[PDB]
């Protein structure tokens, strides 16, 4: 039981790494969209 | 694991955040190319005024 519960453990440990990187990635990826059409804003206030 | 789900709370509040900031940043742009679209208008009438 105790092996069983250590191995249970070492999963629950990796699922929370797999979800950390997930949210992470998502984070940078709509960061990255933020600076281009912040990009966009400071070009469309030349514009106007 | 307890530092991976902080870490991991933190992150998703940071996606939240930056979703938000996304939807506030396209309302903003409908405004202001609403307004942009009318001072061109109004930029090619004093054009034929001129």
């Amino acid at each position: 039981y105790a092996e069983e519960k250590y191995r249970k453990n070492e999963k629950e440990k990796k699922e929370l790494e797999k979800e950390i990187r997930t949210q992470k990635e998502n984070l940078f990826k709509h960061t990255q969209e933020l600076f281009k059409h912040r990009e966009r804003e400071a070009n469309l206030y030349g514009e106007i | 694991i307890e530092d991976k789900s902080v870490e991991l709370e933190n992150l998703l509040n940071e996606i939240a955040r930056v979703k938000i900031d996304q939807l506030n940043t396209l309302s903003q742009i409908e405004v202001l190319e609403n307004k942009r679209r009318e001072v061109i208008k109004e930029r090619e009438e004093k054009e034929i005024t001129v």
